[PDB]
């Protein structure tokens, strides 16, 4: 059955690998390495499995629906800046000062290996998302990892992450989360609608009708009522003209 | 008391009371001598329901 | 949600849980605000708060049991590990609690642990019919199987 | 209290009633001629029953004409439909081979505390850090990558130290013979550490 | 599987200390009219253990709804309820509990959504008094009130 | 306090005919494949 | 599963650029000839798959993959372990 497998990393980059830096429970450093075949993810309910699922999605896109599975399409309790401070449900603060998240992940198609990458940081004890300090990573380069990044780092700011980047090839950085976003979609030639598909998929679970389904799970709305409040608006106008 | 519990309520008490054989004991359907003298105490307005 | 904290009693309160020491005012627990999101934390607690209030429900007033003790239950426990499943049917048991848990098909092993009877249902295409057993006959059913 | 302000609430609804009466001329007309017929409805006996079904001499308007009787509309019961329906009572057993042996293998899952039980005396008598593959070897897992997660999960819950770099294989056949080998984490079960803890 | 003329049964039964305890209903079709109205309904309620959805289905078919109220009339330990609320109010008078218990029970009993806990008591635990329709009232007692004003 | 032990059901979803369960007052479970039955 | 492969395989691709795809409590509210149909569809789609389970279903997944990854917390920590198996 997963010889198919290996022809989807032929026909596509598969992801098989994680390296972790006190993202969330996960303290100090921790690394994984997964089949090219598939895998799975195991533990006693509320150990961090989900947590590492997050750990992924983070990376992925602009915004996640953090912790989704729990939810069932209601809004997360948890975000970036809970996972960056070790939150654990009210010390419940693992990272309450000035601290580090590093976060990264691998591929490979028909050889060829590429890692993205995240090096998150408060250089404050406030929780802000403007305190929540972030640079982004991707990488066609192998010889480019997680730790590598997270050494260049404790060397410096960004400045010597961004300089690391010129000084090594098949780099590439962007403190501003959209531009690395853009970077990645025009590699895999898809718009973003795919990742937030993806995300959907990350936390899939009920419905109520085969209706629902396509509706929610499948399509984009782009419903127009800024396009009715606007026309509302100005029709009010030509109103007060006509009266 | 919502008039369905009541009654049912009032038609149980009633059957205790038919050991009281000296005054009226119904005798093959209580839940109708329940809500005779629910209507009853209506009528009499020692109960008004709403 | 103006509407509602005005004219809604309840939602005028936020509603928190906590884990109290059983010897002492001891408290480390707070399940308000924020949630903490556990993915099987906040399972059992549900479960465990439902149980507790569902019992004093069915609890004529006085009585600390209750006087209809089957309560029904679902993947509540696939959602939940083994031993956080072995806490919720404890803790269920412990309220006055007799209980059914419906499952499609898994996390058996725990049920075998802390339940007596079972009951299977088949599914026969536009049908379904099912039978009761023990725990015990179902194994030489299975152990029937094997064999051949 | 509620029930007095609800009182007065609904008086001052008759209030608002009759505050509105700037009828035009017809409409004023019918409005006296209303209000004496209803000054002098009052006078009657109500409760009486006979007081309230008199007939009154208000003239026929609106009048419809209806079940012209034609004997031309008569129909009859007609009786095809006795189709009978018979009164299936008796016991739609089940067929427990029939299940699907997914069925059997969920059946057959983990049991975590006879695992534990045996893993906790196996490592009390070797008295010494046994890694997993050691253990497989010393016993024959059932249901392999189960066994794999629980052993690993004692260690962990003990805090017996683990490497993941380093590695280490162990070669176990499944339920229908075909061989597998595993690549495992490098690390010793320590009984001491694990008898200590409480399993559930 | 059944459009047309059709009976329908159920029948539940709980025991305390060797006390049996049993809800029963029936629901037939006359035809393959199928709206909700249409659906003639009859409960049961009887502690009797001789009473079984079986024994009723027999005295159905055998008969009808006429037959059956006069079973239970002849019978013992059994009731019948030609509507739901009025057999609901015994069984509430039995087990001693309000409609709640029974209300949120069948909210447990389907808890999958299952999200926070403030959540759980506000949609389940608690029962509904809220004060809507009143302020509305309220609202429109002072308006008529300013009606007369002006 | 009572204890729910059966299920006479007859021409029910799909149950076609007579059917009965038989749960059990100490701890009891209900198990079938997805879409067999058991909601 | 179809619309994320049919949105990730770039203008004209009968197979994605990008085949992972992530499935948080994988099949908690399935059975297990309900899941292994899934990994089948998934195969039909040509799709790398990640499954997370809080110890269910450890026959099917053991069937149909050939790796995990171990999840466990003390107090306020976590970490992970790496495992996998081949057929010989
Ligand atoms: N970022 C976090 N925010 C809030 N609580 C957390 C966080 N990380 C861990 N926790 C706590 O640590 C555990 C993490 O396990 P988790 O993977 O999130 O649950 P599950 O395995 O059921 O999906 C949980 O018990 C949770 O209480
Ligand atoms: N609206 C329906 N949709 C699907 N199946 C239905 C429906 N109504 C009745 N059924 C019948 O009754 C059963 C209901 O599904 P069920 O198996 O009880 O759900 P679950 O898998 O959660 O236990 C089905 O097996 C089917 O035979």
């Amino acid at each position: 059955m997963n010889q198919v497998s290996g022809l989807a990393g032929k026909e596509s980059f598969i992801l098989t690998r994680i390296e972790l830096f006190n993202w969330g429970g996960f303290h100090g450093l921790h690394q994984a390495a997964i089949h090219q075949d598939g895998t799975a993810v195991i533990g006693p309910t509320g150990s961090g499995k989900t947590t590492l699922v997050d750990a992924l999605m983070t990376l992925l896109l602009a915004n996640p629906r953090y912790n989704l599975a729990s939810t069932g399409g209601h809004e997360s309790d948890r975000d970036l800046i809970s996972y960056v401070r070790g939150v654990s449900g009210p010390s419940h603060i693992a990272r309450p000062g000035k601290t580090v998240t590093g976060i990264a992940a691998t591929l490979e198609r028909e050889g060829k290996q590429v890692r993205l990458g995240a090096l998150l940081w408060f250089d404050s004890t406030s929780s802000s998302v403007t305190d929540m300090k972030r640079l982004w990573l991707f990488s066609d380069n192998p010889g480019q990892t997680l730790e590598h990044w997270l050494n260049v780092y404790h060397e410096g700011g960004t400045r010597l992450l961004r300089q690391m980047e010129k000084e090594a090839i098949g780099l590439w950085t962007y403190p501003n989360k959209k531009q690395y976003l853009a970077r990645l979609r025009d590699f895999f030639e898809v718009g973003e609608n795919a990742f937030t598909l993806l995300n959907r998929a990350a936390g899939l679970k009920q419905l109520n009708s085969i209706d629902e389904i396509f509706r929610e799970l499948v399509l984009d709305d782009h419903s127009a009522f800024d396009r009715a409040a606007e026309v509302a608006n100005s029709f009010d106008g030509l109103t007060e003209i006509h009266q | 008391i919502p008039l369905e519990e009541a009654i049912q309520s009032l038609s149980s008490i009633l059957i205790e009371h038919v050991s009281q054989e000296q005054y009226d004991i119904n005798q093959d359907n209580p839940f109708l001598q329940a809500s005779r003298e629910l209507r009853e105490w209506i009528k009499r307005r020692l109960i008004v329901e709403r | 949600l103006g509407a509602k904290a005005l004219l809604d009693p309840r939602f005028r309160l936020e509603f928190a849980v906590s884990v109290m020491d059983r010897q002492s005012g001891n408290v480390i627990e707070s399940r308000t605000g924020s949630q903490g999101g556990s993915g099987g934390e906040k399972e059992i607690i549900a479960s465990y708060v439902l149980t507790a209030s569902l019992s004093y429900a069915l609890s004529p007033a006085g009585s600390r049991y209750p006087l209809f003790g089957t309560i029904i239950l679902d993947e509540a426990f696939s959602r939940s590990s083994h031993a956080v499943a072995g806490r919720i049917i404890a803790a269920l048991r412990e309220f006055g609690l007799h209980a059914v848990f419906i499952t499609p098909n898994k996390e058996m092993r725990l049920l075998r642990d802390h339940t007596r009877s079972a009951i299977v249902v088949h599914r026969r295409g536009q049908n379904s019919n099912m039978a009761s057993l023990s725990w015990e006959e179902l194994e030489r059913h299975y152990q029937r199987r094997g064999n051949a | 209290s509620q029930t007095v302000l609800q009182a007065r609430a609904r008086s001052e609804r008759d209030v608002r009633g009759f505050m509105k009466t700037g009828l035009a001329a017809e409409h004023h007309r019918v409005g006296h001629l209303l209000n004496e017929f209803l000054n002098l409805a009052l006078k009657l006996d109500w409760q009486r029953q006979m007081i309230r079904k008199q007939e009154v001499p208000l003239p026929a308007v609106g009048v419809a004409v209806t079940g012209i009787p034609a004997i031309e509309r008569l129909r009859f019961k007609e009786v095809d439909d006795e189709a009978e329906q018979t009164l299936d009572l008796s016991n739609h057993a089940a067929d427990l081979t029939q299940i699907g042996d997914d069925f059997w293998d969920a059946f057959n899952g983990l049991d975590r505390e006879v695992l534990i039980q045996q893993t906790l005396q196996l490592l009390a008598k070797e008295n010494r850090p046994v890694g997993l593959a050691e253990l497989a070897e010393l016993l024959p897992p059932a249901h392999d990558l189960e066994t794999f997660a629980v052993w690993i999960g004692m260690a962990r819950e003990a805090g017996i130290e683990v490497i993941d770099s380093q590695r280490e294989f162990a070669e176990l056949s499944d339920g229908e013979g075909r061989r597998w080998r595993f690549n495992l984490p490098t690390t010793g079960l320590e009984s001491q550490a694990l008898m200590d803890i409480d399993w559930e």
